[PDB]
């Protein structure tokens, strides 16, 4: 119905930014949020309806030390949106108290659009883990989400950082953020900083500028994603029924994402299918099994050979696959989008689940206990003791992850009868 | 016989009663077919199996509501029946749709 | 041929507007320019006065729920009186729902026309009727554009609906289930005695809204998409009215084929009727494991006050009885939830296998479509 998102931190704002930017490049409209007199889609995803019709984007505007903020100020985008949902340290402790002491203001913004709107679908996050403005402040805000609304859904966006290796508490404040991701969100995008620094360096010879190009891609990735929602298709026009089919078990909520552009500056649907299967072709990084595999394709298709296409892949065996109930690769077409410029028309999407994640998992996992066993990086922060006296979260969020991994290691198994 | 005790018969049927374990029953069903037993109102068959077709196709019975127009072409050809309108409405009120189920009954 | 133009044209159509061997064969330089002049005339004017192009393509999105947007809001608007019996409802009811979803979604930036031609209607009622039953849109055909929406072609499009109805319905139950479990794993999360039924129950719905999420998409690019796109291509050729309509008889023949109105394959609808039956079912198991929590729950809650209403000890004797059948209800959970599951494998079983048994080509495609991992169909116990 009518999705509310939510971006917090400097990093949210910024890609949330790039967001709205990309999406009034993508639609016919102005900056000034005025349609064009040659404009169709469905604009009642996000885009709060003003009286004009100033297609307002849905988003809240949260910020800890304002200082791309102020960039975000002096734009010809800022005449875009602001619904007035502007406002006023970079670990988790103190981002978390922080946010405690203000929640009821933010809770005010968050009840001014939710009445606002017309109905309420869900909240989408724009998050980054361990982003030192983002951490803390979006664990708790999570917190208040799902506490204030059990009738509402909650999807997360969030980066994975790794940049080849500065904070070194950031195991701890990232153990604290994905402690709240497993068990207080509904649905996660899991992003990898190391994947797209890799393709980012393979399309260009950019390694410094990095943030605005791996903007561009995960643009196309969150647009890509609410495509079929804000297109008159058949399927998925909704999130809930997006996000149902691919989650066996609401602990596993985790998202791999694939995308076949790599270097963006006839065809057909059996040959991105296969080049899609190839993790080169995924932007994410024993035996590892798909849980379950969607995917869903734009561009120039005939679709009346796709299941000549689809006898081929069941044919192929190409991923082995999780030894129980039965998955499928799900195939999804959606319209190409009008009133932009379109080169390369075909771009295929992957949605699955996959088990290796829980090895990258495993990666904090080590690196959070040689830290936590040599005594040496909690730096006595001020916070972070008057918070917790006893240091037992570190704790609670180490027993989670280890039965989280757990259950990834028993959904290997063929049975997962057994407890996880 | 006659249609007094006729309707005796009847009570007969339906209640596991007899006629004098219960004519209370049977005084009821002389209170409305009495001042009803005559007809004085318009009645055409073509109307009331065209009726029953209707319902069938809503029961996805699909392959009896083609049986039943191969068996009421036999219901006016035998036609030793006087009303063959009062025993189809007659059905066709007393019916239920006790959903899909297809399958021909080979008449 | 020519005279069953012209006539057509001068009567029915109401144009006034002027149209004008050895015996050494005058009659074939003629004949054949005046059709070349007329036949393409009475398919121009007739489009530009009461659209045949139009109205079709709107049946599709609208009738034949090609939308998504629209029927979305459309049900949910319309979710009570339809889980009602609808033996106790009428049409003014249903009409009165429409005027909301056509302001709020995009079918305010279409053409009055069409809106103006979309209605509801009720049908004649069964005697046990529920909304889900029977229930239809109208959006009635009529004009002179009629001659392309045949009579028995409006009455197979209803008969369309229905099924199509139920299948769309089932995609918002069975997600309503979802979010139950979800709403009620995030309020039970530190009980350790109903996480073994309710990680039961989960994984007992997973494996639906999956089989029948790929069964959905079957329905779009074969039932749907190509058989519009048939329709496409023989309006776009046609020379004549009399192609118009045989497009149309294509655009019925390959929904209802693939739909298993057809004869043959009656015996497969039977048994999907059955899997929508048991997701019923779980939708009541769901959502009694979960009332059995809340009323743990609650007991939690009346427990936490006694002891501030005591000390300013004599409850936790009351306490453990309640623990105790709690923890002993766990078994009965887990043989109704096990029973459902095993009932729900053995019916997938014989559906997979029956459409490689089946008629025609099409329907074989939809058992690939449904497991690829070959979870089933190949090693029928759940591997």
């Amino acid at each position: 119905r009518e999705i509310i998102t939510l971006q917090l931190g400097q990093c949210g704002n910024q890609i949330g930014f790039e967001f709205w930017k990309q999406l009034c490049a993508e639609h016919g409209i102005s900056p000034e949020g005025i349609v064009e007199e040659f404009a169709t889609d469905r604009k009642d995803v996000f885009f709060y309806q003003a009286d004009d019709e100033h297609y307002i984007p849905r988003a809240v505007l949260l910020d800890l030390e304002p200082r791309v903020i102020h960039s975000i100020l002096n734009s010809p985008y800022a005449k875009l949106y602001n619904p007035e949902n502007i406002y006023l340290g970079n670990n988790w402790a103190s981002g978390f108290s922080q946010g405690e002491k203000i929640h009821e203001d933010i809770f005010d913004i968050i009840d001014r659009e939710a009445d606002g709107s017309d109905s309420l679908e869900g909240f989408v996050l724009c998050h980054s883990i361990a982003g030192g403005t983002g951490s803390g402040l979006g664990s708790y805000l999570l917190e208040r989400l799902n506490d204030r609304y059990p009738k509402k859904l909650v999807q997360t966006y969030s980066v994975f950082p790794n940049q080849d290796e500065d904070v070194v508490v950031q195991p701890y404040n990232s153990l604290l953020t994905l402690k709240r991701l497993t068990q207080n969100a509904d649905c996660v995008v899991v992003l990898d900083n190391t994947a797209l620094n890799r393709i980012a360096t393979d399309r260009l010879h950019i390694q410094n500028p990095s943030f605005s190009q791996i903007n561009q891609l995960v643009s196309t990735i969150m647009s890509a994603s609410t495509t079929t929602l804000r297109y008159p298709g058949y399927m998925n026009n909704d999130l809930i029924g997006l996000i149902a089919s691919l989650i066996p078990t609401p602990r596993l909520h985790f998202l791999m994402t694939g995308y076949t552009p790599l270097t963006t500056d006839k065809t057909t649907v059996l040959d991105v299918m296969r080049r899609l299967l190839q993790p080169k072709n995924v932007m994410v990084s024993t035996n590892h099994c798909y849980i379950a595999i969607l995917n869903i394709i734009q561009g120039e298709v005939d679709p009346t050979q796709v299941h000549k296409s689809l006898q081929r892949i069941r044919e192929r065996k190409l991923a082995n696959f999780i030894p129980w109930g039965p998955a499928s690769i799900q195939v999804a077409l959606s319209r190409k989008s009008p009133y932009l410029p379109s080169a390369h028309r075909v771009s295929g999407l992957m949605m699955a689940n996959h088990t290796s994640i829980s090895s990258l998992f495993e990666r904090t996992c080590r690196q959070y206990d040689k830290l936590r066993k040599r005594e040496a990086f909690l730096e006595q922060f001020r916070k972070e003791d008057m918070f917790k006296d006893n240091f037992d979260e570190m704790d609670t969020s180490r027993e989670i992850v280890q039965q989280l991994i757990d259950e990834y290691h028993a959904a290997t198994r063929p049975d997962y009868i057994s407890w996880g | 016989k006659s249609p007094n005790v006729l309707l005796q018969n009847l009570c007969c049927r339906i209640l596991g009663r007899s006629e004098a374990d219960v004519a209370q029953q049977f005084q009821y069903a002389v209170r409305v077919i009495g001042s009803n037993f005559a007809p004085t109102v318009e009645r055409d068959e073509f109307l009331v199996a065209e009726k029953i077709k209707k319902e069938l196709i809503r029961q996805r019975r699909e392959a009896d509501a083609a049986l039943f127009s191969e068996l009421h072409r036999k219901l006016h050809s035998q036609g030793v029946l006087k009303n063959k309108w009062s025993i189809l409405y007659l059905l066709l009120s007393l019916s239920e749709d006790p959903r899909r189920q297809p399958s021909k009954v080979s008449s | 041929l020519i005279g069953k133009s012209i006539n057509f044209l001068h009567q029915v159509c109401h144009d006034q507007t002027p149209t004008t061997t050895d015996l050494e064969n005058a009659f074939q330089g003629k004949i054949d320019a005046a059709y070349f002049e007329t036949s393409k005339y009475l398919l121009d004017v007739l489009n530009k006065k009461y659209s045949l192009l139009d109205h079709m393509q709107a049946m599709r999105r609208y009738l034949l729920l090609g939308q998504g947007d629209f029927i979305r809001h459309l049900m949910d608007l319309l979710k009570p009186e339809l889980v009602r019996p609808a033996t106790t409802l009428y049409q003014h009811n249903l009409t009165g729902i429409l005027e909301t979803a056509v302001r709020a979604t995009n079918a305010q930036f279409d053409s009055p026309e069409i809106l103006r031609r979309l209605d509801v209607r009720l049908l004649e009622v069964s005697p046990g009727d529920t909304g889900w039953d029977v229930f239809s849109l109208d959006y009635h055909v009529d004009g002179p554009i009629a001659t392309v929406f045949t009579r028995e072609c409006m009455s197979h499009y209803l008969r369309v609906f229905n099924f199509l109805w139920r299948a769309k319905r089932m995609e918002y139950i069975l997600t309503d289930i979802r979010k139950g479990h979800m709403c009620n794993a995030k309020l039970l999360r530190n009980m350790p005695e109903f996480s073994g039924v309710l990680h039961q129950c989960h994984i007992l719905a997973s494996e639906m809204v999956h089989f029948i999420h790929q069964m959905q998409y079957y329905i779009t690019f074969e039932v749907l998409e190509c058989s519009w796109d048939e329709l496409w291509n023989k309006v776009q050729q046609a020379q004549d009215l009399d192609h118009i309509i045989a497009a149309h008889e294509v655009f019925l023949d390959t929904i209802i084929s693939r739909c298993l109105l057809d004869s043959d394959s009656r015996a497969l609808l039977n048994q999907l009727r059955a899997v929508f039956d048991q997701i019923i079912e779980l939708q009541n198991a769901q959502d009694a494991i979960y009332r059995a929590a809340l009323e743990e729950l609650q007991r939690r809650l009346q427990f936490e006050e006694k002891k501030k209403q005591r000390e300013i000890a004599a409850e936790e004797e009351e306490e453990n009885k309640r623990i105790g059948e709690f923890k002993e209800s766990i078994p009965k959970m887990c043989s109704q939830l096990r029973i459902l599951t095993h009932f729900y494998q053995g019916i997938v079983q014989q559906f997979l296998v029956l459409l490689t048994t089946s008629s025609d080509e099409s329907l074989r495609f939809l058992s690939f479509r449904l497991d690829f991992n070959e979870h089933y169909k190949a090693r029928e116990p759940r591997l």
